[PDB]
């Protein structure tokens, strides 16, 4: 079946940063033939950034690899579940690939001027899905241990929290990342306010779990489960509080819930993509949408 | 140790293979060899495991047609029956009067049967079929790729019209009261009144009465002693006057004796060993033959009835005779024989019997139904 | 996938097919005492204390066709268990009813002041299986029958269900067309261990007249061996009511040999 | 705009989805083109090659419809590491190894992943006697022990699917397996393929419960975490996904409270009682005929799953 | 008889083909004593039950098509021979009339099959000798589209068998409804060399 | 691929059963089978969902998961037809339900059992004597509003506040929903794996972001801060007591993230459509199945 | 099992060897049978 | 991918082709002393200080 998308708009230098990237993704706006400039990839989600929404706009809309760049068109391939592709890996944070590991698309959290090209488009990270929900970890928590040592000093150590997040590792490559050494307060920052959907759902986390332990061991026996697992936490989260507003307790369990299912949809890392035959002399990789 | 000896005709070449033999023998050169010594080393005993032929069943096709069953029912290829919402008929009965006016519109509607069986088929012999046979291997094997596809295309059209006679048989039984129950009603000294409380009351006694005296009627028959045949005899013949023949469609001549103009009137469906006590009871049928249709009838749209089916469908039966529109039957016998006529009236292979002045056939499709190892 | 369409319509006005039946390939249902126990139907209920309800589930061993139990009283007549009737002690016909109503029928079937159908002179033949509120309706009435176990086939049900009687309250020949086209009025199995009831059309083969009639008729009981052993010797002159047994000559539909010895009775 | 409906005369004509036949004997030209699949391999000709099509783009036409054509998973394994005994289809395991740069993975049979659980502590004997010694396999993982305790030793092995094609090479094995896709053996008499997993480890899940049933029945490999060391049990089930957790979490409540018994989580990484994974979809009907798989001296009894569609997916964890 | 085989022999299904073998012993064996205390209607009883016997007999051969054996009057294929002792075959033929005809047609000499110098060769080489060599070139590399059907493949499935001259054989032959079957004792065989029938 | 089931029903239908049904033309309705010709027996979700006043949701999704999924589209007397979703192909699912959920455009659709009465969404067909019943197919977030609010009256039934939480709450209009009083196993199994997993949640939580919101709560005011009351919880107090260290906490989110995507699953249940280009003049999307 | 699946030249006979055949081998009458149903009732490859 | 099957089997009994090696061409080894150590091979071994 035909599956181009041709869209039109360039000069030397932007032939140049093109041609670098003619292996790479990016989003679109729709599954047609011609499409205008603006319905590019994270031009209009990425400019004051946040992580939730440019995930919602990268699962939401549809995705393609750009093969060819002209001096005013773009001949890109979307990708449709049917058949299968092949990509490359041709982004500024490099990671190596590897064969039949799930690859991810993650919105670009290593800096806008990283991966972009200026003419605007904005390209998505493709990094495997392991060194994916590790770097994700290591941001989140990174923005914690930031946001308390600008409330607190005294709370972490700067050093400390910096030999184990400025870091990852998997399979022996010991990657490195770019952390915001100045975040800024009040949130304004990317992930600045996932750690404030994180923090929320830790925070509430105890307040469910008494009222549904204590709501469910009255119906008697289902399972043992439903009291084999009061012995697993600690006795002081156990017999907290026990007296609260229903109302109040009504919206502090639906708020927990709400943020609860938005975190863990965004914590499966996204549209997966699952590659087959990984080739580093060709820096290619077979793979198709899953 | 992986070498057979049968008597081969050996061909006799001339090369110097003996030298160097039994010590490299020894050693290990070949993986797999047995030394014949003394009185072994001889052709050996000719001996054979013998192949006495392949068999298999020849799947006879079982047209409709080519059973009794289609006495029951006037068949028409309608070509469109997925584009046919409903069928109605209507039934003007003129009913009269004596002196010491009634009509009964009554509508009868038809009701689709959906059937369909699954045939699978691999994409081995598909994939081996498409593409052409270049050596005697390959055409051997595309030989039984092109029977294997036909036999499973025959089979998937044998499950078909076999499941048409299924459909039949069952649509033959829903509409079918038992025995006992039809043995008063169609008496007509219970109908004379108008089904009041008393009357009504009186035939559910005969019911009663009727089912624990006359049902399984074979198993009275041993008992009898002598008289089992007029008991048999005198048993069917009130089964079939208890039957109202009154349709439409009796005065055209669909199915005859095969011997002379005694049409047949009705048919037996019974199974294996009632038929084959059935044929001793009453002895010796009339003949082993029933002359009938080789094919259905035939109802195509013209235009003057297409142009009423893309305007508002609710086509008519037939365009013609409303085109016309007195009548009488002879006048109409040809407006209800609506292709059922002209059709070269072969010989169908099914009994029949006699049973006063009515020439019932009966017929067993337990032979069709065990061949499918289901429960009949 | 090979579709295939027909459409049938009948010709005639009236009936045209007939289905008797001719001969008796065997009776399948082995046809002896076994009874179904209501704590396997009846689960949730349960006495007051806990050992005694044990007590009484261990000993009646709560833990082949199924029987049932109508409790009647002692003076219930002999002559009527002799008559096939309906085992509910009324007479449970239909059509001394009006048709398409409600209020004859239900002062046919469970008013008393009324006497009984086919005798004159008696409501009943017991008080505990004929009642609005009696015994037999609060087990096999399917108004009380809530939250059973479904699956069991209580045969007793057949002759106590209300929109079985409704149904047979309509038209006779909306009645016999509707019981032969439309055999689903709730029947048990064909080859199973245990009557349950079939859920499937178009598979399974049987039709009931006992839903269309509402009576039973009646086996070969005796209240000693001895009944049974001088009904074995002479036919004719068999004693039906001695001093105080009783034996109960059967007129099933069927009609079996009693291989007794070599002294049989057809 | 006539050239238009010449493009669009190549492009409108799907293939029929009904076609009236009248008889099966005729055996029309319509009907076969009808029933007529192209294949995917002919000779080394310009007649056989323009007969089966090879040369058409995306999807094969001679000179779409629902079939999708499956990709295949090239690995280069140790001769050692791997039995070249094995039978065609059976699903194998590639662990992650952890240097930068491999060239040769390291995969795993059911047979061969079951003496990694084995040592250090029927289907065993069958697997003992297959591969000799397990330290010539417990060195592909380098530290099997620290990566058991952790319970991270599920998102080090991915699931790969079924084998196709093995060369029966002397040093460096390359296998050939469908990693997604239809599974079909390529084999120039192009036969069909079975997946084989032993029996002892292919637990039955619509069984093990004894109306609405559908086609594609599932089947799952789980990973278990056990005291007794972890362990790869196979998963054949006719629901969801949604529904598999739940019934897995079911089927081990035993195992978990055994392994919470004998042995205190001290730790906060014990947790896991190890994941499961979709490993593809067959049909309910025929599916799981049981057979056998001979070696030169014993016979273990192994499940065959026929017509197998491949497909993995990541793990889900079971607690 | 294929009412009760027809549901797929559950448990209670065996258990209902248990009894109904122990109602067939108690009641039908030993035709031949309740035959002599029935008074008038013997041969009535007698010709019901060797023809339940018969129709309870699988006619499947492969070889039916064959035309052999015939009847020598009439021309009916005798489909069906029985074996009976010597005492009882006298009360057979008295309990049956008489008897509808004296003699069958039949073959005279055994069917020919030695093996060809194709199937020499599969026996040499192989050790595997087919049944027609001349039909397996004729259905796979003569004709291998041609189709069989039950006429064209009739010469196969009749190795020699259709075309061997025909004698008639003496042996007592009945009637039984439709079908004719040979009744034959060979007592006589066995008692002139006191080997045990 | 030919996908066309034809469903024989066993009676006549009257003309205004006919007219009723002919308005749900495009819903989604399960089938028994996959084969070519059905009964009317096992279709719809009527055969779990019985003619009484107690329901079980539950049940519903684990006959919907095992079911297949077909689409109406010609329905005649004695005969309708419907169209199979098979995985793989592309369909064109009309919005004619009812209540009114305005479509999210390439959102994702959810199939659901029918939350807004038996009545509401069925069709009485008294000629075969059987119910079809039509299952609700609504977006994906609302969808997860409905069961999290069902679930959520599950667990507050032995306290009490009744239609803050016993009516949903969309733009288009909010709607009440029939509420049971006991799921009786299977429902109690689903809390008994989301007690695990919230008990489990509630061992291995984090510290540090605790430590955030406590002085977070004290320093910022937010729309996830107002449910708090300015009142930080007492749980907070008495574990925030203890100091703080990222290795702990490196090794608490690497099960944190292992346990948020199966929890994300365990609400999965139900299958789940993934819709593209839904028309608001139209009313249909082309959606196919994921 | 002794069973020969090859491709052969079946001869085609006429009589009725399918009387209540799968309620037999399904109880084992035969010494060795095989019963293929679906894609394996196919002529098998040279 | 293309396809090519061949099969090839003896007709000698004894060897049937012999392979001598003729002159050398290099050495590309230094045999010189370069000994490995046991501190690679050998790695997890250690001492007590």
């Amino acid at each position: 079946m035909d599956l181009k998308v041709v869209v039109s708009l360039l000069y030397t230098d932007e032939i140049a940063k093109m041609q670098q990237r003619i292996g790479c993704i990016l989003p679109l706006a729709s599954t047609h033939g011609t499409q205008n400039v603006q319905g590019l990839g994270l031009g209009q989600v990425y400019s004051v950034p946040d992580y939730v929404s440019m995930y919602n706009y990268l699962s939401d809309c549809t995705l393609a690899v750009l093969d060819e760049v002209s001096v005013d068109s773009l001949i890109l391939t979307k990708i449709v579940p049917g058949q299968t592709y092949a990509i490359k890996n041709k982004y500024q944070p490099f990671f190596q690939w590897h064969g039949t590991g799930s690859l991810s698309v993650m919105p670009p959290v290593f800096g806008r001027e990283h991966a972009t090209v200026k003419l605007d488009i904005v390209f998505p990270m493709v990094l495997p899905t392991p060194i994916a929900e590790e770097v994700l970890q290591k941001i989140l928590l990174f923005n914690v241990y930031s946001r308390v040592v600008m409330q607190a000093p005294g709370n972490a150590d700067m050093l400390d929290v910096h030999m184990h997040l400025g870091s990852v590792s998997y399979l022996g490559h010991h990657y490195e990342l770019a952390l915001p050494e100045v975040p800024g307060p009040l949130g304004l920052a990317l992930l600045d306010n996932l750690s404030l959907y994180f923090c929320i759902m830790v925070t509430l986390l105890p307040r469910a779990s008494m009222r549904l332990v204590r709501g469910l061991i009255r119906h008697e026996h289902h399972d043992l489960l439903n009291l084999f697992q009061e012995m697993v936490p600690d006795e002081i989260a156990r017999i907290d509080l026990d007296d609260l507003s229903v109302a109040d307790d009504l919206s502090r369990m639906r708020v927990m819930m709400t943020y609860l299912q938005s975190l863990a949809s965004l914590f499966n890392l996204g549209p997966r993509l699952a590659t087959a035959a990984y080739s580093q002399e060709t820096l290619t990789a077979t793979c198709w949408l899953r | 140790e992986g070498v057979e000896n049968r008597p081969f005709p050996y061909l006799t070449v001339d090369a110097d293979l003996l030298s160097n033999l039994r010590q490299s023998a020894a050693e290990g050169l070949f993986h797999s060899f047995d030394l014949l010594v003394g009185k072994d080393a001889r052709e050996a005993g000719i001996k054979f495991e013998v192949l006495l032929g392949v068999y298999t069943n020849a799947i006879q096709y079982v047209r409709f047609l080519e059973t009794a069953l289609a006495v029951s029912c006037v068949n028409t290829e309608f070509k469109d029956l997925s584009r046919m919402t409903d069928g109605k008929i209507q039934f003007r009965i003129s009913v009269p009067t004596i002196a010491h006016q009634r009509t009964f519109i009554v509508v009868k509607n038809c009701h689709k049967h959906h059937i369909s069986t699954e045939m699978e088929l691999s994409m081995l012999d598909l994939e081996i079929l498409h593409s052409i046979p270049e050596t005697p291997v390959e055409y051997a094997e595309y030989v039984g790729a092109v029977k294997t596809v036909a036999s499973a295309l025959q089979f998937g059209v044998d499950a078909l019209e076999r499941g048409l006679i299924n459909t039949v048989l069952s649509v033959k039984l829903r509409h079918a009261p038992p025995m006992f129950i039809l043995q008063t009603l169609a008496d007509p000294t219970f109908t004379e009144r108008g089904f009041s409380k008393t009357v009504k009351s009186d035939l559910i006694a005969m019911f009663k009465r009727h089912l624990l005296e006359h049902s399984f009627f074979l198993d009275r028959a041993e008992n009898m002693g002598s008289g089992f045949s007029q008991y048999v005899r005198s048993r069917l013949s009130e089964m079939v006057a208890a039957v109202s023949g009154e349709s439409v469609l009796k005065g055209v001549s669909t199915y005859t004796t095969a011997k002379g103009g005694e049409p047949v009137g009705g048919v037996f469906i019974v199974t294996d060993n009632v038929l084959r006590q059935l044929l001793t009871f009453l002895g010796e049928e009339a003949d082993n033959q029933i002359m009938g249709p080789s094919s259905y009838a035939s109802f195509v749209v013209r235009g003057e009835n297409l142009v009423t089916a893309v305007s508002y469908g609710r086509v008519m039966r037939t365009f013609e005779h409303f085109m016309a529109r007195a009548g009488s039957t002879k006048s109409d016998l040809p407006a209800v024989a609506a292709g059922v006529e002209d059709q070269p009236r072969v010989p169908i292979s099914a009994a029949v019997i006699k049973l006063g002045n009515h020439a019932v056939a009966v017929e067993s499709l337990q032979k069709m139904y065990n061949d499918t190892q289901s429960p009949y | 996938e090979v579709h295939h369409e027909m459409a049938s319509i009948d010709t005639g006005l009236s009936y045209s097919s007939t289905m008797t039946p001719a001969r008796v390939a065997a009776i399948t249902t082995d046809m002896g005492i076994h009874t179904q126990d209501f704590f396997s139907v009846f689960p949730a209920e349960a006495f007051g204390n806990q050992q005694v309800n044990d007590y009484i589930k261990a000993k009646v061993g709560a833990q082949q066709a199924t029987c049932e139990i109508i409790v009647t009283p002692v003076t219930a007549d002999v002559a009527y268990f002799q008559k096939s009737n309906s085992p509910r002690g009324r007479a449970a016909c239909v059509v001394s009813c009006e048709n398409y109503n409600q209020e004859v029928a239900e002062g046919l079937i469970y008013d008393h002041s009324r006497p009984d159908a086919a005798y004159e002179y008696r409501s009943t033949v017991n008080p505990w299986a004929s009642q609005l509120g009696s015994l037999g309706d609060i087990m096999y009435n399917s108004s009380y029958r809530q939250t059973a176990v479904p699956g069991l086939y209580s045969p007793c049900r057949a002759f106590f269900n209300k929109e079985e009687l409704l149904r047979n309250n309509r038209g006779l020949y909306n009645m016999v067309n509707e019981y032969s086209q439309r055999l689903g009025g709730h029947p048990a199995t064909s080859n199973t261990e245990v009557q349950f009831v079939v859920i499937a059309g178009t598979d399974v083969f049987l039709e009931q007249p006992c839903s269309f009639l509402q009576e039973a008729f009646p086996a070969l009981s005796a209240s000693s061996r001895a009944l049974i052993d001088e009904f074995m010797s002479v036919k004719q002159t068999h004693a039906p009511i001695h001093y105080g047994h009783y034996i109960i000559e059967e007129v099933a539909p069927v009609r079996r040999i009693l291989k007794f010895g070599n002294k049989v009775v057809f | 705009r006539r050239r238009l409906q010449r493009r669009i005369a190549g492009l409108l004509p799907p293939p029929a989805r009904r076609l009236n036949i009248s008889r099966g004997s005729e055996f029309t030209r319509d009907v076969r083109g009808l029933v007529e699949e192209h294949a995917q391999a002919s000779s080394l000709s310009a007649a056989a090659v323009w007969r089966a099509g090879l040369l058409a783009p995306g999807e094969v036409a001679v000179a779409w419809s629902g079939w999708r054509p499956p990709v295949f998973g090239d690995f280069l394994i140790h001769a050692s590491s791997f039995n070249n005994a094995e039978a065609t289809g059976t699903p194998l395991f590639q662990f992650k190894q952890s240097d930068p740069f491999s060239g040769v993975d390291a995969v795993f049979t059911p047979l061969s992943l079951f003496i990694l659980m084995n040592h250090g502590r029927g289907l065993t004997r069958m697997a003992n006697l297959l591969y000799d010694s397990p330290a010539t396999l417990a060195d592909l993982v380098p530290d099997f022990g620290r990566l058991v305790a952790d319970r991270r030793f599920h998102n080090f092995i991915t699931p790969v699917g079924p084998l196709v094609e093995n060369i029966k090479s002397t040093y460096l094995n390359k296998i050939t397996t469908v990693v997604h896709g239809p599974v079909v053996s390529k084999a120039i008499p192009r036969s069909t393929v079975k997946v084989t997993v032993p029996q002892e480890a292919f637990v039955d899940l619509d069984a093990w419960l004894s109306q609405p049933c559908p086609a594609d029945a599932r089947l799952y490999v789980a990973l278990t975490y056990e005291e007794a060391g972890p362990r790869f049990t196979f998963f054949q089930s006719s629901r969801g996904h949604c529904q598999i957790m739940n019934i897995l979490r079911i089927y081990y409540s035993p195992s978990i409270m055994h392994r919470y018994a004998v042995v205190q989580p001290l730790h906060i990484e014990e947790l896991t009682f190890g994941a499961v994974a979709c490993l593809g979809t067959f049909s309910a009907t025929d599916g799981w005929r049981r057979s056998a798989f001979n070696y030169r001296g014993s016979s273990l009894p192994v499940v065959e799953i026929d017509s197998f569609y491949s497909n993995v997916s990541d793990w889900e964890v079971i607690l | 008889d294929p009412t009760f085989t027809e549901r797929g022999f559950s448990k209670t299904v065996k258990s209902d083909l248990i009894a109904m073998f122990k109602r067939h012993l108690l009641e039908h064996s030993f035709f031949l004593d309740r035959a002599e205390n029935m008074g008038s209607g013997f041969s009535q009883y007698v010709r019901s039950r060797l023809s339940e016997m018969v129709a309870a007999v699988s006619g499947e051969s492969v070889l039916k098509g064959v035309s052999t054996y015939t009847t020598a009057k009439g021309g009916e294929p005798v489909g069906g021979v029985f074996i009976v002792t010597d005492n009882v075959l006298r009360q057979l033929l008295t309990f049956l009339g008489e008897e509808a005809d004296n003699q069958i047609m039949g073959p005279s000499s055994y069917a020919s099959f030695v093996v060809r110098g194709e199937n020499l060769v599969t026996a040499v080489s192989y050790g595997r000798v087919m049944r027609t060599f001349e039909h397996f070139m004729a259905r796979i590399v003569d004709s291998p589209e041609k189709a069989g059907s039950t006429k064209s493949d009739l010469p196969a499935v009749a190795a020699g068998v259709e075309d061997q001259p025909r004698v008639p054989i003496s042996a007592a032959v009945i009637k039984l409804g439709n079908h004719a079957v040979a009744v034959e004792s060979l007592q006589k065989m066995y008692n002139d060399t006191q080997s045990p029938y």
